[PDB]
């Protein structure tokens, strides 16, 4: 079954950049550590 | 005392006190405005 493995991969390889950016929140993760070191880092300089 | 710009230099402008580089400013200045503020209480722009 090499070809219909093979073509199986091929086709979910494609949905994957579609699902990424379809998704807006998909890499939610990534971004939350950058808005909590930019909110914090506001927050001192407010303090000032 | 004559204006220096382009240079670290300690400015006392109508009661003032600051030590920072002078340069021109490319902001829209209001005419009713006077002071330019950043987030800090520090002032970003003067006018002369």
């Amino acid at each position: 079954n090499q070809k219909l493995i093979a073509n199986q991969f091929n086709s979910a390889i494609g949905k994957i950049q579609d699902s990424l950016s379809s998704t807006p929140s998909a890499l939610g993760k990534l971004q939350d550590v950058v808005n909590q070191n930019a909110q914090a880092l506001n927050t001192l300089v407010k303090q000032l | 005392t004559n204006l220096v710009k382009n240079k670290c230099v300690n400015f006392n402008f109508n009661g003032l006190t600051g030590t920072g580089v002078l340069t021109e400013s490319n902001k829209k200045f209001l005419p009713f405005q006077q002071f330019g503020r950043d987030i800090a209480d520090t002032t970003d722009a003067v006018r002369d």
